[PDB]
């Protein structure tokens, strides 16, 4: 219904931006994050999203493992940007 | 995907200099 | 003329209806399209005020914008960045 976070408004960090992550690239999932924050804090979202470990998930950024502890700004994401997870239930 | 994006970061914006408002329209 | 002080800008809400408002060059336009949502009832994240020809910021101040005590503030609901 509602749609925050600067559409596509990547400046300079602390400037919060939409994040999509692919899971099982069957679908995706759009989060909503600054940058500057580990992304870590947006790996467990997908999780509560689909049940996911967290930890136990896969993410990728263009080019970037983004392990999570990895901030976007650092990695230099953007709005509505994706960030691929890949996990096998194995 | 339908649903908020939780994750709570850091601040959004920083004030230097205060001010009040005004009327008009 | 104006360093830090107050300053009015005016706000156009594309309808052509445009506002003043004093905002203190270092202080962040969030203030003064706060006012400009106060005035009538818009968002403030649903709109994006534009100024005199340049996408605006919560955060963007006249001064970072160079605006002054008798410059506009454009007015435009979701368009600009953030």
């Amino acid at each position: 219904g509602s749609e925050e976070k600067p559409k596509e408004g990547v400046k300079t960090e602390n400037d919060h931006i939409n994040l999509k992550v692919a899971g099982q690239d069957g679908s995706v999932v759009q989060f909503k994050i600054k940058r500057h924050t580990p992304l870590s804090k947006l790996m467990k979202a997908y999780c509560e999203r689909q049940g996911l470990s967290m930890r136990q998930i896969r993410f990728r950024f263009d080019g970037q493992p983004i392990n999570e502890t990895d901030t976007p700004a650092q990695l230099e994401m953007e709005d509505e940007d994706t960030i691929d997870v890949f996990q096998q239930q194995t | 995907t339908v649903g908020d994006e939780i994750v709570d970061l850091t601040c959004e914006s920083l004030e230097p200099v205060v001010v009040d408002l005004t009327h008009n329209d």
